[PDB]
């Protein structure tokens, strides 16, 4: 009988496959004048339209990079796969919609980078002396879960400034402990001390070397710090392929954006990179703190995981704190940085028990639904993120893509990456809204009103300008 | 408006300590710091030493180390100077001072504390008619009173009368007793004419003895 | 300490006239100098601080002024209130230090004083002491010099003198001697006098007595 | 809405001065406006950055002021057997101006001071310390209440209790319609932050040069705290003045703590015993609620009413991702004794980093409905990221939603086009009010001149 493709009485092949997905086209001559060329493709073969004439694209999903799951993230050249399939082909008529998968793993054995951003202002005496043997101590815990580890180090107490800085007499400049019994090193706002290396040995015999110095006010120019050893890459170190974490290790508040205005400094932050030969961050003096929101810009496109280890007098701060920037740990510090060897391996257990999906430059008229199979094969639906997850874990998506109608541009492409991982899936879609029968259309036919009109696909169509 | 007002007048004996006070009126004894200034007829005026009473914090000079002690009570809005083993040297009047801006200044000043260092007891004056000797047109009469003990003493003629064309001469300390006298002068008819009488009154001892001139 | 050197001890000056006190001090003290006024048997009010600034409710017509070590208060036109005490205090170290004090003292024509002398009552004899005074009414100027004299020998063991303010209608000054001695000591000898001696006359003006004889 | 965008003012200083950092009109004695305009960073005798204050006249073309002069040398006293010293290198005069009646206020928030007793010192911190000038007479007096002469070891004794030595008063100012001046503090009391209060008049006849350390009996400050809630909160980064106990008699201060309850931010209404009425709190940490604070009737009723500037205010979006834009609050006052509520509107920025809410300037009425109405800055907003002013309108429930005109800065990059603004005054004398708005980054002072409502 009767549907929605032909009660709908359409006037081309085009506007015959918009109705429904269902619907097909045929373009054959020897057709009766009352029978529709619009129905369902069961229809018209039982109504004696030649096969070849017959316009029915289907919506399919069909994939062209399929490399497997990598067992093991140690060794090779970067050639590890974390998400498959890779690339996929997508294929969509109007307000359809297709289905794929895509899996995802937190490979074994993958590297890491660990820079240790470290407090040395004068509340942090008792620190220095604890970790003097970390840079082994850490590398005997890491080598269980990783075989390419490389560490760093850097400083920070906070801005070289008045009311920060003592200013006075001239002796405090070079020795700020001068008005007690001890020295301590002159105020500088943050150092790279160690680029990321796989040498630990350098990590002790740098740490051994390192003193503290004395400021005024209790909170520290850290965040100053966070953003330098994000944004200078090369200084730092930080491997393309490998897991980025930034240890972060204080006893007290930290200075925000706009609080520079009590040192004079009101130029904003700009986010670049400003530390030299001197290793030293030549802006300290001249440019605010940075934002939490322009802390985490810096932090998601360097792809670096911060690790709050502070003190329990200030960690319900810094929780809240991480709270701002998605995608941060928190750890508990005692009070001479003597735990920090084991927050540091939960904090890397913590970072890589969760798969959460992103999808970039997804089109305007695409929708996307998923269904995650976290644990043991159980389905949840409207979810794109697993968690309690361990390292040589496997989950996988369903995620199904729906279109609306018809858009201009017929090729686009879109990406879905998990969160910090530098594998991903692209989706490659083509809209297949028009009929092959098109590109053989007959303009100014003679079968068409005495050349008032064009003939395609077996039909008269008003050309251009009528 | 600003003002101090001290303590009234002390009289003490050698050896004994003494706490004279200085209350703030019209504002708080914390705004500023609040010094204590000895005065003497011949040393003159010498600085004992300040405090912060916001604080408590005090600066002396050496001179009064071990004697001087201030201290204040932001509570009562009043400071404090305490003297210990008094000595006749001591006896000085004592002046609290403060600042009207300058932070170092000495601008607003007390009324000032008298303070006594004696052993002597409450001891009656000695009047004595002083009646020239056996001729002008101008007389002139006298009235000594000698040996008392302590200050004051007021001295009239005639109960009041008698005003004008006297001088009554200021006390002396005379070995631990005080002495004073004062003269008259009227003209040759007044005088035996017309009764002339010294009315001396102690009010310590409660005494007002009163001895008419005789002539000789 | 710093040393305030105050000049001059004291000035005899009428009113109206403009006059001026310096203060000297041991070494520079930077206009940190307050200056103080004293009426007779009264307090201090503030003058001057910092040197050159007047403390609120002072007239005009006061003025300090100098640097370094040499400071100067001045009265324009004085008034018939400014006779009294002035003291410069420094407290540019502490302790703090006071100059020496000026007073400012009514001036007039000289005027020689009217000496008169009183043996020993009667009261004062009978109980075993005796007491020679000596009055020295309404003199100008103060500068004055007692001398007493037992049988015209000079003595100066006993005495006790005192010296009245600048009177308040003519603006002289007297002065009350009192010579002491015992009643055993008075009757060894017969002649007492007291010598005065004043710019007034190159002679001295000489009063005394003879003890018994009248 | 009815400023006008096309035809502006423009006054300018030198390169680098920072003028335009803060400004404030100015009427003479005979009413007169002017405007006064601070430049932090003026160059001063030694070719040394100290800051400097503009006064600039009414001009409908605008171009170059001359400077209100202050002294500039660094003065040095010894007196009570110490040494005084005032140090004006960097002290940024002209960080904060205000006028009131024929004075101008300017402040140097950063000007350093420090105290020698032989080999002890109370250590060079910035107490700082606001100048203060009658242009038609000439006269000058300095206001500094946070200087002190305790030694540093007395300070470290007794828990740097009352350690006013890194004030930097001056950092926000207001004056109360009396002629009492308000000094923000927020480095006061080791970083907690304290508030100033002097009758103008006073600082004037208790003030004479050279003094540095000199007493105003009649002056008064906010007190020291032992609750680690006020610590590091920089109270008095803002201040402003309001009536907000129904006491006409009594005036109210406003004061800004952007960092308080650990940089949760707050803004509390107090006094003049500087009791505390009412305290708003921050909604979101580190967005430095509290950094502008403005007091206008925006609904009518008579009854002032508060608003608040987060401009660091992160606001949620889609995918659980967040976006530093800026926030507004406004709070109205209820009738009759009874605290302020919720928020009754929140004023969001759009342009990432834009910093909306930085600044807050009541404009009087300027449509001339009934209603005040506000503008709001966001120094680096617009599309361009160059700068905005937004306007928006009271109504009778309280202000519009949506801004009734928004003015894109006519400066280039980094102009920070808005940091300051001042409006509700007529400088051209045509019955509306009009606005000047700070461009430090250029410089430059915009005029923008409120005409008849089309
Ligand atoms: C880090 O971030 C956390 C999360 O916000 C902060 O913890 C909150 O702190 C605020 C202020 O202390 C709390 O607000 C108060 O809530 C109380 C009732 O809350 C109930 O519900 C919570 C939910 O878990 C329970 O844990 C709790 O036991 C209660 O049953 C009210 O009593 C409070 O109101 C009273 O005080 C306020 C002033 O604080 C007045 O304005 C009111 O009029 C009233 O008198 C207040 O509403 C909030 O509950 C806390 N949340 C949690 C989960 O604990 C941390 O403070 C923050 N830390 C740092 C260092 O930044
Ligand atoms: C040891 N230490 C830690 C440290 C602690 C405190 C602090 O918490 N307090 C308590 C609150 C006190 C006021 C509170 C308000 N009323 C007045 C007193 C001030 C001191 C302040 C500064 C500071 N500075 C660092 C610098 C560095 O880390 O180098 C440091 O050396
Ligand atoms: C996600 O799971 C839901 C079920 O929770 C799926 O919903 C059903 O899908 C089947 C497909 O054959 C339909 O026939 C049912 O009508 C659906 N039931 C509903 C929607 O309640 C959904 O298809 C899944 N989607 C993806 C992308 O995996
Ligand atoms: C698409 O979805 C259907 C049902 O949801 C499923 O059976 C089919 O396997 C999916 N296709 C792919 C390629 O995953
Ligand atoms: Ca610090
Ligand atoms: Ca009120
Ligand atoms: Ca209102
Ligand atoms: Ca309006
Ligand atoms: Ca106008
Ligand atoms: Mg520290």
């Amino acid at each position: 009988g009767p549907n929605i493709c032909t009660t709908r009485g359409v006037s081309s092949c085009q506007q015959c496959l918009a109705v429904s997905p269902m619907c097909a086209w045929c373009s054959d001559e020897a057709l009766p004048l009352g029978s529709p060329r619009c129905d369902l493709k069961e229809n018209l073969l039982k109504d004696n339209c030649a096969p070849e004439s017959i316009e029915f694209p289907v919506s399919e999903a069909r994939v062209l990079e399929d490399r497997p799951l990598s067992d093991k993230g140690s060794g090779d050249s970067s050639q590890v796969t974390q998400v498959s399939p890779q690339r996929i082909a997508l294929r969509l008529r109007p307000d359809d919609s297709k289905n794929f998968s895509i899996q995802v793993r937190q490979v074994e054995d993958y590297p890491v980078d660990i820079y240790y951003l470290m407090d040395l202002s004068y509340s942090m005496k008792d620190d220095l002396w604890s970790i003097q043997n970390l840079g082994t101590k850490l590398a005997t815990q890491m080598r269980k879960l990783t075989s390419n580890l490389r560490i760093g180090f850097g400083a920070f107490v906070d801005k070289p400034v008045s009311p920060y800085m003592y200013i006075s007499p001239p002796e405090a400049l070079e020795n700020p402990c001068y008005d007690m019994k001890t020295t301590c090193l002159p105020m500088f706002g943050y150092k790279h001390v160690l680029t990321l290396t796989d040498q630990v040995t350098r990590f002790n015999e740098e740490v051994k070397k390192q003193s503290v110095s004395r400021n005024r006010d209790a909170p520290e120019g850290g965040f100053d710090a966070i953003m330098q050893a994000t944004v200078c890459d090369e200084k730092i170190g930080w491997r393309n392929d490998a897991s980025h974490l930034l240890v972060f290790t204080t006893d007290a508040k930290t200075h925000i954006a706009l609080d520079g205005r009590l040192a004079g400094i009101v130029q904003p932050n700009d986010g670049q990179c400003h530390v030299g030969s001197d290793n030293h961050y030549s802006a300290s003096t001249t440019m605010d703190y940075p934002s939490l929101g322009l802390m985490t810009e810096k932090l998601s496109q360097k792809n670096i995981n911060l690790i709050f280890a502070v003190t329990e007098n200030v960690v319900n701060l810094y929780q809240n704190y991480s709270e701002l920037i998605p995608g941060t740990t928190v750890g508990v510090l005692s009070m001479d940085s003597s735990n920090v060897l084991q927050l540091i391996v939960d904090a890397y257990g913590k970072i890589r028990s969760k798969v959460e999906l992103e999808v970039r430059d997804l089109p305007e008229e695409l929708s996307l639904s998923f269904n995650a199979t976290c644990l043991n094969n159980e389905v949840i639906p409207g979810l794109k993120s697993c968690m309690g997850l361990k390292i040589g874990d496997t989950v996988s998506f369903s995620i199904e893509a729906k279109v609306r109608g018809c858009p201009q541009e017929k090729e686009k492409s879109f990406t879905i990456k998990p969160v910090g991982f530098k594998d991903s899936l692209i989706v490659q879609v083509t809209f297949d809204c028009d009929c092959a029968c098109q590109a053989q259309a007959e303009p100014n036919s003679h079968r068409c009103n005495n050349g008032n009109g064009t003939f395609e696909c077996g039909v008269c169509r008003c050309g251009p300008g009528w | 408006e600003v003002q101090l007002q001290q303590s009234g007048a002390e009289l003490v004996k050698p050896g004994a300590s003494v706490k004279l006070s200085c209350t703030a009126s019209g504002f708080n004894i914390k705004d500023t710091y609040v010094h204590w200034v000895k005065q003497r007829p011949e040393q003159g005026l010498e600085w004992i030493g300040r405090i912060d009473p916001a604080n408590g914090y005090t600066k002396y000079d050496p001179k009064f180390q071990g004697k001087a002690t201030i201290t204040a009570d932001t509570s009562s809005n009043t400071a404090y100077l305490q003297l210990s083993s008094l000595t006749s040297e001591d006896t000085a009047v004592y002046y609290c001072v403060r600042p009207l801006y300058d932070y170092y200044a000495m601008d607003y000043w007390g009324q000032g504390t008298s303070v006594t260092v004696s052993s002597a007891k409450t001891t009656a004056p000695s009047v004595y008619p002083l009646a020239p000797v056996c001729t002008g047109s101008s007389v002139t009469l006298g009235c000594l009173v000698k040996g008392y003990f302590p200050e004051p003493v007021t001295l009239t003629w005639n109960s009041g009368s008698l005003s004008s064309g006297v001088h009554t001469f200021p006390a002396v300390l005379q070995s631990d007793l005080y002495t004073l006298s004062s003269s008259v002068t009227v003209t040759s008819s007044t005088w035996p004419s017309q009764s002339i009488t010294c009315n001396v009154a102690h009010p310590a001892s409660s005494t007002k003895v009163d001895k008419k001139i005789e002539p000789r | 300490d710093i040393l305030m050197t105050q000049s001059p001890s004291s000035m005899s000056v009428s009113l109206g006239d403009t006059v001026s006190i310096t203060c000297h001090a041991s070494q520079g003290i930077s206009s940190n100098i307050g200056w103080l006024q004293q009426k007779p048997g009264k307090s201090f009010m503030g003058l001057i601080y910092y040197g050159t600034n007047l403390v609120d409710g002072v007239p005009s017509r006061f003025s300090g002024s100098g640097s370094g070590a040499d400071y100067s208060l001045t009265i324009s036109s004085l008034d018939s209130e400014d006779f009294a005490d002035y003291y410069c205090v420094q407290y540019a170290q502490l302790p703090y230090t006071f100059g020496g004090g000026t007073k400012l003292e009514i001036k007039r024509a000289d005027a020689a004083p009217t000496v008169s002398i009183f043996p020993p009552s009667s009261e004062q004899l009978t109980s075993g002491g005796a007491s020679v005074v000596c009055f020295l009414n309404n003199f100008y100027p103060k500068d004055i010099n007692v001398k007493w004299k037992i049988d015209g020998s000079e003595r100066q063991n006993g005495v006790l003198n005192s010296w009245t303010d600048q009177d308040s209608k003519d603006s002289t000054y007297s002065m009350s001697s009192t010579l002491t001695l015992t009643k055993d000591e008075y009757e060894r000898h017969n002649s007492y006098t007291c010598e005065a001696t004043h710019k007034t006359s190159t002679s001295p003006i000489v009063k005394s007595f003879n003890r018994n004889e009248c | 809405l009815n400023l006008d965008p096309v035809q502006l003012t423009f006054y300018a200083g030198p390169n680098g001065s920072q003028f335009g950092f803060s400004l404030d009109f100015h009427k003479d004695s005979h009413g007169r406006v002017a405007i006064v305009v601070g430049a932090p960073r003026t160059l001063g005798p030694s070719q040394e950055e100290t800051g400097g204050v503009f006064l600039c006249p009414w001009r409908a073309e605008g171009g170059q002021c001359p400077s209100l002069l202050f002294d500039l040398r660094d003065e040095t006293r010894n007196v009570g057997s110490q040494t005084l010293q005032t140090f004006k290198a960097r002290q940024g005069l002209g960080a904060s101006v205000v006028s009131w009646s024929d004075v101008i206020v300017a402040c140097a928030p950063w000007q350093h001071w420090n105290v020698l007793e032989k080999t002890e010192e109370a250590e060079k911190t910035p107490v700082g310390s606001c100048f203060l000038a009658q242009p038609e007479s000439g006269r000058r007096a300095e206001y500094s209440p946070c200087r002190g002469n305790t030694l540093s070891r007395i300070y470290v004794e007794n828990d740097f209790s009352w350690d006013k030595r890194y004030c930097e008063a001056g950092f926000s100012s207001v004056v109360t319609q009396a002629g009492e001046l308000v000094l923000g503090a927020p480095g006061g009391y080791y970083f907690l932050g304290l508030l100033a209060q002097a009758p103008v008049a006073d600082i004037f006849s208790s003030y004479r040069p050279g003094i540095l350390l000199w007493h105003v009996s009649s002056q008064s400050l906010s007190f020291d705290s032992s609750n680690p809630e006020y610590f590091d909160g920089y109270w008095g980064y803002s201040v402003a003045v309001g009536e907000f106990d129904g006491d006409l008699n009594t005036t109210e201060y406003v004061v800004g703590a952007p960092t308080w309850s650990w940089t949760l931010g707050a803004v509390e209404i107090l006094d003049s015993y500087y009791q505390r009425l009412h305290r708003l709190r921050g909604e979101q940490m580190a967005s430095y609620f509290g950094h502008s604070v403005a007091v206008t009737d925006v609904n009518g009723d008579g009854r002032h009413d508060l608003l608040v500037g987060a401009p660091l205010y992160m606001e949620s979006r889609a995918d659980r991702k967040l976006a530093e834009v800026g926030r507004v609050y406004l709070f109205l006052q209820p009738r009759g004794p009874h605290a302020l509520g919720a928020p009754s509107l929140l004023l969001t920025g759009t342009q990432l980093y834009g910093r909306f809410g930085s600044a807050i300037a009541p404009l009087g009425d300027l449509d001339r409905d009934g209603y005040n109405d506000i503008a709001v800055a966001a120094p680096y907003g617009g599309p361009s990221g160059r700068g905005q002013v937004l306007v928006f309108l009271g109504q009778s429930e309280g202000l519009r939603s949506r801004p009734s005109q928004v003015l894109d800065s006519p400066f280039p990059t980094g102009s920070a086009f808005g940091f300051s603004l001042r409006g509700a005054v007529d400088i051209d004398d045509n019955g509306y009010p009009d606005l000047i708005v700070g461009a430090y980054g250029a410089n430059q002072v915009a005029v923008y001149r409120a005409q008849p409502v089309v």
